[PDB]
């Protein structure tokens, strides 16, 4: 096999189209191509979440990998108050012999998506510019770090290696 | 000369303009058309091959472009190329569906 | 299985056709380093300008990086002296304003019996300036344009013979023969020879400039020691995550920045009017001028930018799959530039601004003009795209480094790869080729740069300091080898480049306490943590902003810049 | 440091003026309306195609065709460092006592590498980073001759230059203007 | 669900250690949809002769006109071989920038 | 400071101006960073000073 799934993900799919018994080199064969797939994606991902200067791997980045890779758009994944990881991941377990999750979500009417008032708004960008060193040593100024504070920050894959004039 | 003629079936006059080509458009889309006989034909020879056959027939291209390209010729063989299946689910998914039809009533 | 790989390019040689000793004298010229260049940035007393003489560039023409070793016209080498002694208010003033008629006079007369249209330039270039302190004979130097037009004029045919007086001082004319010795194949060697030949100094000469000659190469710097920065970093605020990789201008005074809402921000880092009025000032002071300009030419997000050296122009780089040009001093569009049909990640201009190179998701770079709307050459041969594109700074090779851990060097005119660079474990995202220009540098996505010499084209030695993150800039010191990289890490790092190799930079001759114990420390587990290499030297950090772009200005200052993230 | 001084030549015409009193590689010939490519020692004869109409522009740009790679190594012809020598015997012009001979040079491109490289992959089944290392190596060893000095900077001693050897936008009466074409 | 955290197991495995919450969401209904369009071609095409080359052939339908094709460095190395025929113009030597023709500027133009 | 400046300048010969290696040089403009919050507020104070139209 590979990590996708031996029959539990795609032969739920293989059901709804009708499809009642396949054999399971087919659904190994096709569960391997489709992570491939889902790999191809995630690389373009990556490349695009590189030079876009981020860290995280937001919708956009995984959305831009589609139009590149020509693949249908998948609508549906950004809503108001676009904030870092608004939390929606609320899938709701089914009993049975397996489990099923079928991601609940409340109904709403109109009139209060109507009759609901704007967010906020933050400034325009600005710059502010200061003295990041001097001759080779920082100034400790507000604006700089503090150097014995970036060990219990960071770990040192992530801050990397402390060393000073 | 054909594709002058293809052009000119195309864009008529009607009453309201006629529209020509160029050679250079020529050149790019008698490539075009000339990349397209070869992808046609090479997976329709993988269909006729995958029907266990040694010819190669007509249900396998209109097979091909009505699948693909959804081009829908008129019928040559376009009877056999006609497979109706409806898509209904199976049993285990319609008992899914009512699982979660039940918990989606059972929260309310 | 190098061996093998050894025994498989003997063969090649063999089928190919190299000869044993051929082959085996190209194995050893491959083996060896590039050696040193004494005039590496081709320093200004041996060194030329290159020539406007409207060709492309052609790398042919050429020796080998292994063997050893390595007409400037009148108007330019008159305008040296011309605006050196043009720059001073100072006690020295009338004594240079005494001195500048006869070299000029001088010149114009040795130049009229070369290029009469050259003199026809320099005569009208300089003329309105001592009109008054010289009379008419300027009006009477009208009328000469050729070798029987000095017959004519009965005081330039006196020129020759009489040899023109001047009493200078000594002060003067050592500070004469100090400057003109400092830069010669700018021209100071061509005033030096009209003084010698045409000019009567009262205080031998030949034994005078042997003796300024003598006494400049007793005391210069012949090894350098190296010398810690000085980053000034810029930092923007109200930016939530959608301001992509920006640049600095050259003087530092326009900032742009690429946001992924398509437009281009542009800042006047002194705070200044940023409007260009052109005196007339019509109308609209009702809008807000904010001392920013923004431009809405593109459709998609802005991923590079990049200035032109002219600092005029501005260049764009985005999703939608255009270049785009900017006028920096009327804020609007004037050309696009549609070559790609994947989105745009690099664009670069020249080091002279001819033409700009450019870098795409399509696995190919691409050379264009900033005259011609569709590209010039294809840079194609790489395995995955390519991330980050830049030229020799001569303007003749192209390098790329790509997604698929390596990075080339590509001929500018044939097109065909020279150089592919291989030992990287991840995507190259920033590279950068020296000043002396035989040491390339380049920095990964898993922070560790390193440096290849472009003649053997292995590795010379890796740097690994960064944290496991990707390094975003790379700049260069202006006269020597000190790189100043900044990354993701938010740190700006500083790298001795001449450490582990024959070249060892001067050391100082006497020890610390913070040395050699602060990654001694390691609370976090030996494997889990960074060792760095022998040759960073500082690191400065920036509390939680990182640094998208570093740029090392030309007096040891550089500059840092980022977002300020959350 | 290195040890010796090396002479390496990579030109078009220091190579053919270096491997002249050679044994050629090639053999062409231009009969009367008629072609024939033989070996130096059923060599076939040609109507005026489209096959060699395409090769003739391979000529007048001195490179080796992308296609004739592996069936070079199969037909244990001469190269000369990569490149191998057409000689062209214009019959048309000959001279009373022999045809006139041209002797030209072909160079490799990248095409020609990566196709030694597929054709190589034949009876080796290498994977990719041995092509890349090979590639490398290779690249390495045939392309010295390197342009790498750099000149003075202009923009940087603006000071000392004349003053319109730059071209800078300027403001006319109520509109600026650029240079153009 | 199961897929959630094998699909943060597979992100992981490729050292992506910061995203969003409906990144293997969409990476679920993206498999979902492609995993339903192959089966539906490949039903089609086991109607017209399952198994695992009916598969291959549903796959190799789409193959062609959607993600990143195989091996382009060849085909790319001709079209290069064939741009890289022209020298290079003739470049302006007064050492700037220098625009298009003005038609061919984005300047002259109306609205 | 008559003491420090003795023992500064028989140091020399081997609130403070004449301390070389510990001073920082001067921007020619820094951005706002603060003053733009207070200019908000009362510039927000100023829109209620203005007799009730928003």
């Amino acid at each position: 096999y590979t990590i996708w799934s031996p029959q539990d993900t795609v032969k739920d799919v293989a059901e709804s189209l009708g499809l009642e018994n396949i054999n399971d080199d087919v659904l190994k064969a096709l569960a391997m191509d489709v992570e491939y797939r889902i790999l191809e994606i995630i690389e373009q991902a990556v490349k695009f979440k590189r030079h876009s200067k981020r860290d995280v791997l937001t919708t956009d980045d995984v959305s831009k990998a589609l139009r590149v890779l020509n693949v249908e758009p998948l609508y549906g994944y950004y809503d108001g108050s676009e904030v870092n990881k608004a939390v929606s991941f609320s899938k709701v377990n089914t009993s049975g012999g397996q489990s099923v999750y079928y991601l609940d979500e409340e109904e709403v009417d109109f009139d209060r998506l109507i009759n609901e008032p704007l967010p906020q708004v933050p400034r325009l960008p600005t710059f502010t510019t200061h003295w990041l060193a001097v001759e080779g040593v920082q100034p400790a100024i507000i604006q700089n770090p503090n150097l014995n504070d970036i060990r219990v920050s960071q770990p040192p894959f992530i801050r990397g290696a402390i060393v000073t004039a | 000369r054909k594709l002058r003629e293809l052009v000119k079936t195309v864009g008529i006059d009607e009453g309201d303009g006629e529209t020509v080509i160029d050679g250079d458009v020529e050149e790019l889309l008698l490539d075009l058309a000339d990349d397209f006989v070869t992808n046609v034909t090479a997976f329709s020879c993988r269909l006729a091959k995958h029907r266990k056959s040694d010819n190669l027939e007509a249900r396998d291209i209109q097979l091909h472009l009505e699948r693909n390209w959804n081009i829908r010729i008129p019928g040559y063989s376009a009877d056999e190329i006609r497979s109706t299946r409806k898509w209904n689910p199976s049993q285990n998914y319609n008992q899914k569906l009512q699982s979660i039809t039940s918990d989606k009533v059972a929260a309310a | 299985s190098a061996s093998d790989l050894n025994r498989i390019v003997l063969e090649y040689l063999n089928k190919k056709g190299y000869h044993r000793t051929e082959a085996m004298l190209r194995a050893e010229s491959g083996r060896t380093l590039t050696p040193q260049n004494k005039q590496s940035p081709a320093n200004t007393k041996t060194g030329k300008f290159p020539e406007q003489s409207s060709i492309p560039p052609n790398p042919g023409k050429t020796a080998k990086p292994i063997s050893n070793p390595t007409p400037e016209n009148y108007i330019r080498a008159y305008s040296m002296l011309k605006n050196w002694v043009d720059s001073s208010l100072e006690i020295y003033k009338p004594e240079l304003s005494y001195i500048m008629y006869p070299i000029f006079i001088y010149l114009f007369l040795n130049l009229v019996a070369k290029n009469p249209v050259y003199a026809r330039r320099f005569f009208d270039r300089f003329s309105p300036d001592f009109k008054d302190f010289h009379g008419s004979e300027i009006n009477r130097l009208f009328s000469v344009n050729s070798i029987d037009h000095i017959k004519e004029n009965e005081v330039a045919s006196a020129f020759q013979s009489h040899k023109y007086r001047i009493t200078m001082s000594k002060t003067t004319l050592n500070l004469l023969l100090y400057f003109l010795n400092e830069n010669e194949s700018i021209g100071g060697s061509l005033i030096i020879s009209v003084i010698n030949q045409h000019l009567d100094p009262n205080i031998d000469l030949k034994l005078e400039i042997q003796k300024v000659k003598e006494s400049r190469d007793a005391i210069k710097l012949d090894n350098l020691q190296l010398a810690l920065p000085s980053v000034c970093m810029y930092t923007f605020q109200n930016t939530n995550k959608d301001m992509s990789c920006l640049d600095f201008s050259d003087d530092c005074r326009i900032a742009a920045a690429g946001f992924q809402d398509s437009y281009i921000k542009i800042w006047s880092l002194d705070g200044s009017s940023l409007n260009n009025p052109n005196i007339a000032l019509n109308n609209n002071d009702k809008d807000e001028d904010p001392t920013c300009k923004t431009l809405v030419g593109h459709s998609g997000t802005v991923y590079s930018t990049s200035f032109s050296p002219d600092n005029k122009y501005l260049l764009s780089g985005s999703e939608d799959k255009t270049v785009r040009l900017w006028s920096m001093d009327t804020h609007t569009a004037l050309v696009s530039y549609k070559g790609h049909n994947h989105p745009v990640w690099d664009v670069s201009f020249s080091p002279l601004g001819h033409y700009f190179a450019t870098a795409s998701h399509d696995q190919t770079a691409r050379l264009w003009s900033c005259d011609h709307i569709y590209p010039l050459r294809i840079f194609a041969g790489h395995l995955n795209d390519v991330d980050c594109v830049s030229f020799h700074p001569n303007g003749c090779y192209v390098f790329t480094g790509s997604s698929d851990k390596t990075c080339r060097m590509w001929d500018v005119s044939t097109g065909d790869s020279v150089r592919l660079f291989l030992g990287h474990t991840a995507p190259v995202i920033s590279i950068a080729v020296c000043p002396d220009g035989r040491w390339l540098s380049t920095g990964s996505e898993d922070g560790i740069i390193n440096v290849w010499d472009i003649g053997t084209g292995k590795r010379l030695k890796q740097m690994r300091g960064h944290g496991k993150n990707a390094i975003y800039s790379l700049s260069y010191s202006k006269e020597g080898n000190v790189l100043i990289s900044g990354g993701a890490d938010h740190t700006v790092r500083v790298w001795d480049l001449k450490k582990a190799t024959t070249e060892p930079s001067a050391e100082p001759d006497e020890g610390d306490v913070t040395a050699s114990i602060n990654q001694d420390i390691k609370e976090y587990g030996r494997r889990r943590t960074v060792i760095p290499t022998s040759d960073l030297v500082a690191s400065f950090y920036t509390k939680k902003t990182p640094v998208f772009k570093v740029k090392f200005s030309r007096s040891n200052l550089a500059l840092a810049g980022g977002a300020f993230r959350p | 440091r290195p040890k010796r001084l090396y002479n390496f030549v990579e030109d078009a015409d220091s190579i053919l003026k270096k491997y002249e009193q050679y044994l050629h590689s090639f053999e062409f010939h231009i009969y009367e309306n008629n072609y024939k490519i033989c070996a130096p020692a059923g060599l076939i004869l040609t109507k005026n195609n489209e096959t060699l109409k395409e090769f003739l522009e391979y000529v007048a740009r001195g490179r080796i065709p992308d296609a004739i790679m592996e069936v070079l190594r199969d037909c244990n012809i001469q190269f000369y460092e990569g490149n191998l020598i057409l000689q062209v015997y214009d019959h048309t012009n000959t001279v009373d006592v022999r045809p006139r001979v041209y002797r030209t040079l072909l160079k490799p491109n990248d095409l020609t590498t990566y196709y030694d490289m597929m054709s190589y992959a034949d009876n080796a089944r290498f994977s990719d980073s041995i092509y890349q290392q090979f590639e490398s190596e290779i690249l390495t060893l045939t392309k010295r001759n390197l342009s790498l000095s750099v000149p003075l900077n202009p923009y940087e001693h603006r000071d000392m230059l004349e003053e319109t050897a730059f071209s800078e936008p300027h403001w006319d009466s109520e509109k600026k203007s650029f240079i153009h074409e | 669900p199961r897929d959630v955290r094998l699909l943060h197991l597979l992100l992981a495995s490729q050292s992506i250690h910061q995203y969003e919450d409906q990144v293997p969401l969409q990476l679920m209904d993206f498999a979902h949809r492609y995993t339903q369009g192959v089966l539906k071609d490949a039903l089609v095409y086991n109607d017209y002769a399952l198994g695992v080359e009916d598969i291959r052939l549903a796959i190799a339908a789409r193959t062609q006109y959607q993600f990143k094709p195989t091996a382009p460095k060849e085909l790319m190395l001709q079209l290069a071989a064939e741009r890289n025929k022209k020298a290079l113009p003739q470049v302006m030597g007064t050492w700037g920038v220098r625009l298009p023709p003005e038609k061919y500027c984005l300047t002259a133009k109306e609205w | 400071t008559a003491k420090v400046r003795a023992e500064i300048c028989l140091k020399r010969t081997e609130l403070q101006e004449y301390d070389i290696s510990n001073a920082i040089p001067d921007i020619v403009y820094e951005g706002v960073n603060t003053k733009t919050l207070d200019k908000m507020e009362d510039a927000s104070v100023d829109r209620m000073l203005q007799n009730g139209i928003n």
